[PDB]
């Protein structure tokens, strides 16, 4: 009810980010949403003395027909002061990734109940463009904590902890973790029980609220089943020259991750200049080397540790037939997590939809495990990604990304 | 009197840390001073400026300029210094409407709102920064000191504040009259509708009555401007549009600057004249920017210029957008990285046209370029019409399918259909996924010395075929490609090739069909002639047979 003072970082001006082109249907949806938000006092029209801007668009959350305004506050979030005044931080709960069921709630509508510092509001400015720029873009700023801004969970955090106290005291084994506009709620209960507790939780916020348009939804995750991708070598009775070449290449690559990998005795099998399809019998020495390599590869990688002061990096490879592999790391060759997807939903003829869904699933895993989003290295041309990703986006946050333009040789080894 | 609503002032600040201008007034002749004093006396009577005391420490210089072929002087207050110190504003006019997104209108009327410009007050707290001084006759008295009460012409904030003030006034009229459109440009309002002319003129008088609620008068004697309108390089008519006349000069010899102007005209023309080309003319502007230098036109540029003159021989017009019909975009390959497109709704009636040029890069292919052109047209179409057109593309469905399923990147093109108008985009080669049984295996390598640039490239095969070639002025990377080329040249129609060159694999896995490197181009031409090629990579220096042998032959 009273505003928390908020500043940008020293020597740092507000965002001035161009609005990208919006479709007719997203413009109409935003006009309708913003007319209502303005009537409810959440946003107000601004004049030309405000030169700041952040892009806006609109999405449909997973499994619903109603539009959700999404403001891309990535630049504002970079430029906003860090929030360590009351707490140095919310030490990320390491138990969340061990629960059998984790449900994700959109609680962002709660933020609209807290006014935003009068002197900071100018920096939340956004524009609803018009088709063909035929009428001036509609200019607004926020009067209340916005969805998507990193300050909102921080400023609302004292109110959230109070709202949730009776639920936590009654359910002490439940892990509740807040990331931006999401609440993550993990339990080890039978899913029918689980769903009921989640509905219990919603009521605490409905009760306090007295409506949230997307609070009723539930994205269910089962992180205890999440799968990883160790390095595995083929088991064959007949090895061709080509097979052994590919094995030596994969082992050479692995030797940068794992020290004691040896290829000497496997190379020796190719002595001469042989046809690629010719079958080569493994000698005993080569078989032993190969078994010793198999054994090395069953052990964890040495010296792998998470540092919360460093970015997480996520790399993705397209493997074909709807399959995608990925790795998350901070230092080269020190993977914190690897994985593979194939269940790309409703995208069997659309690579770019499949990649957008992969980015979202990886980001979710990163939030659950470390409590922040990775920086993505995406195998796509920038112009293709930028034209299409917002058509498939269903999350209320947005990570950072860069583009890979040269084909990585390592795609072969994650196959 | 009739009460009028005031126009709300926009609060205005100087940039953080800056103070207002304190700029010396230049000396003026007795004649100019007399003229400025009369001009300013009238401006003061009209409320635009006010006399101020000597406490105000700011100043901006004032000038008198003789309006040519007239005995009447005009005043110029030079706000360049205040403008550097004034905050930035939101600029609404950055994106201008494209005529091809406009709707046909039966009537468009123009209303002059220049007098309204002066009803727009300047923020009271900012006025002091606009002070100026008329020098006195013979500098024997204090100069006359004035400041502005209204938005000054030439001040940084005037266009944005004027436009934002007028938009706010007009918003309720536009909302409660959805059967008209209103657009402001300079000191005019343009009002369009599809109404019978009597209702249209009724709307116009209602707009005039609405504007009177702020005391804004518009001239009774109706505007002289009437369709067609010359606007932002275009000619707008009620039911069609075009660009203003494109006139390519005749010239015996061309300068850098001339060629830049020529390309500018051709680029402007290309939004409605189909098929304009500028590659060979732009190639003449490579690197150099000595605006007076004469460049000989190549034979290729002469042909391009000649082809463009033909395209421009007679007027072409676009039609306006009908939101009830699909948008269709058709693309043609023109050669040399150039693509052209037309967007239409009814056959043979273009809304607009355009072109796309290949990005600068070492290697490329036609499928990638077509994809890029599709993404550019999509983005432009979202801007102009808010939706993606349906595409008509010169590439077979089966070719696209093969491309995107095997390409290492994610890629996508929205809803499209094949149009069989040559030249078609095709896949020139496609490497095997598995080694070929019965095909000879070539183990290739090359090496060079970084100092003498002397190198060797070669191969050995499982049939005992061998070749090593000594090379001069070469590099490790070049010799690795040179070795692959030799294997392609000396093999039959099916071949397995084993390389340790990560550089060469990176290039070939990008699937180029054209390259800035004549060596890559030679390799592409050999690949096109083969029936089957399998390319295998191995790590260097690991005792791998075949690779080890040829590495030794070429590094000797
Ligand atoms: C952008 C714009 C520039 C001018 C005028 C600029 C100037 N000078 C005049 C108008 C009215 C508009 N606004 C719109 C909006 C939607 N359809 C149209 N169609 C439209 C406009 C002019 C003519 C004509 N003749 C025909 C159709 N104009
Ligand atoms: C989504 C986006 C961004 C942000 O990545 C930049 N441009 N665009 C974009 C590109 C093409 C469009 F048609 C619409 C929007
Ligand atoms: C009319 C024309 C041409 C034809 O040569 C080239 N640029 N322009 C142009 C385009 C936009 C303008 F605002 C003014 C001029
Ligand atoms: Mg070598």
């Amino acid at each position: 009810i009273e505003t928390v003072p908020v500043k940008l970082k020293p020597g740092m001006d507000g965002p001035k980010v161009k609005q990208w082109p919006l479709t007719e249907e997203k413009i109409k949806a935003l006009v309708e949403i913003c007319t209502e938000m303005e009537k409810e006092g959440k946003i107000s029209k601004i004049g030309p003395e405000n030169p700041y801007n952040t892009p806006v668009f609109a999405i449909k959350k997973k499994d619903s027909t109603k539009w959700r305004k999404l403001v891309d506050f990535r630049e504002l979030n970079k430029r906003t002061q860090d929030f360590w005044e009351v707490q140095l931080g919310i030490p990320h709960p390491a138990g969340l990734k061990k629960k059998k069921s984790v449900t994700v709630l959109d609680v962002g509508d709660a933020y609209f109940s807290v006014p935003l510092d009068e002197d900071f509001r100018k920096y939340t400015a956004f524009t609803i463009p018009s088709i063909n720029n035929e009428t001036p873009g509609i200019r607004y700023q926020y009067n209340v904590l916005p969805q998507g801004w990193k300050g909102s969970p921080a400023i609302f955090q004292s109110s959230m902890t109070k709202i949730l106290e009776p639920f936590k005291k009654q359910n002490p084994d439940i892990v509740i973790y807040q990331y931006m506009d999401d609440l993550y709620v993990g339990s080890d209960l039978e899913i029918g029980q689980h769903r009921t507790k989640i509905e219990e939780l919603r009521q605490h916020l409905l009760r306090w609220g007295l409506e949230p348009p997307f609070l009723w939804m539930g994205y269910e995750l089962h992180p205890d089943k999440w799968t990883v991708q160790p390095i595995v070598l083929p088991e064959k009775d007949s090895w061709t020259v080509n097979d052994i070449q590919k094995l030596v290449g994969k082992l050479n690559w692995a030797s940068q991750i794992y020290p004691g990998i040896k290829v000497r005795q496997l190379s020796k099998l190719l002595r001469g200049t042989k046809a690629l399809t010719e079958v080569i019998p493994l000698t005993e020495e080569a078989e032993l080397e190969l078994a010793e390599n198999r054994e090395i590869l069953k052990e964890p990688v040495h010296g792998v540790y998470y540092d919360p002061s460093k970015d997480l990096i996520a790399e993705i490879q397209k493997q074909g037939q709807g399959q995608w592999t990925y790795q998350i790391y901070q230092e080269p060759f020190k993977n914190l997590k690897t994985g593979k997807y194939a269940r790309m939903r409703g995208a069997h003829t659309n690579d770019v939809k499949q990649l957008t869904e992969a980015v979202q699933k990886i980001t979710t895993e990163s939030i659950v495990i470390w409590g922040k989003t990775p920086k993505f290295k995406l195998p796509i041309q920038k112009e293709t990604w930028e034209t299409w990703w917002t058509e498939y986006w269903q999350a209320t946050w947005i990570p950072e990304w860069e583009f890979v333009n040269t084909p990585p040789l390592v795609k072969l080894w994650y196959q | 009197m009739v009460p009028i609503s005031p126009i709300e002032t926009v609060p205005v600040k100087l940039k953080p840390g800056m103070d207002g201008p304190k700029v010396k007034q230049w000396p003026l002749t007795e004649e100019k001073i007399k003229a400025l004093v009369e001009i300013c006396t009238e401006m003061e009577k009209e409320g635009k400026i006010s006399k101020i005391g000597p406490e105000n420490p700011y100043n901006t210089p004032v000038f008198a300029i003789k309006k040519k072929d007239s005995t009447k002087w005009r005043k110029l207050v030079d706000f360049r210094e205040l403008n550097k110190r004034t905050q930035d504003f939101w600029e609404v006019q950055l994106g201008i409407p494209h005529p091809a997104g406009l709707k046909k209108k039966k009537s468009v009327t123009v209303l002059d709102v220049g007098d309204a410009y002066f009803s727009v007050p300047l923020d009271e707290d900012f006025r002091k920064y606009t002070a100026f001084t008329i020098p006195s006759i013979n500098n024997e008295t204090p100069g006359i000191r004035y400041q502005y009460n209204v938005l000054p012409q030439g001040w940084k904030g005037s266009p944005a504040i004027f436009q934002s003030s007028m938009t706010k006034i007009l918003e309720p009229f536009a909302a409660q009259n959805p059967d008209i459109v209103i657009y402001q440009y300079m000191d005019d309002l343009y009002v369009g509708s599809d109404l019978e002319i009597g209702q249209h003129r009724t709307k116009i008088e209602e707009l005039r009555q609405h504007l009177l609620r702020w005391g804004l008068t518009t001239p009774d004697k109706k505007h002289q401007k009437e369709p067609p309108f010359l606007w932002m390089g275009y000619e707008l008519h009620p039911d069609k549009w075009t660009v203003q006349p494109i006139v390519l000069p005749e010239k015996d010899s061309w300068t850098v600057n001339d060629i830049q102007k020529l390309v500018g005209k051709l680029n402007w023309a290309s939004q409605i004249y189909p098929g304009i080309k500028v590659r060979q003319l732009s190639k003449l502007l490579r690197g150099t920017k000595a605006l007076t230098e004469v460049i000989p036109l190549t034979e290729e540029a002469e042909l391009e210029l000649a082809e463009n003159r033909e395209i421009l021989k007679e007027p072409v017009h676009g039609v306006y957008y009908d939101p009830s019909k699909d948008l269709i975009a058709e693309i043609q390959k023109q050669g040399q990285g150039q693509w052209t497109y037309q967007i239409y709704q009814e056959p043979f009636k273009n809304l607009k046209t355009g072109k796309y040029a290949r990005m600068r890069g070492a290697h490329t292919n036609d499928v990638k370029q077509l994809t890029e052109a599709v993404q550019k047209i999509t983005t432009e179409s979202i801007v102009i019409w808010g939706k993606t057109p349906k595409f008509k593309l010169p590439i077979q469905k089966e070719t696209w399918e093969t491309w995107w399923t095997e390409y290492w990147q994610a890629t996508w093109i929205p809803e499209w259909e094949f149009v069989n108008t040559p030249p078609l985009v095709k896949l020139w080669y496609q490497l095997e996924k598995e080694p070929i049984v019965g095909a000879e295996t070539f183990y290739v390598d090359g090496a060079a010395n970084r100092e003498t640039k002397l190198g060797k490239a070669g191969y050995v095969t499982n049939k005992g075929r061998q070749k090593v070639v000594p090379l001069t002025n070469t590099t490790n990377q070049k010799t690795e490609l040179q070795a692959i080329y030799l294997a392609l040249q000396d093999s039959g129609l099916e071949v397995n090739i084993v390389t340790d060159s990560q550089y060469a694999l990176g290039i070939i896995q990008a699937q180029p069909d054209k390259s800035e490197s004549e060596l890559v181009n030679q390799i592409i031409e050999q690949l096109i002639k083969k029936e089957k090629v399998y390319l295998a990579w191995v790590p260097a220096h690991k005792g791998i047979g075949g690779n080890e042998q040829v590495d030794k032959l070429v590094s000797a």
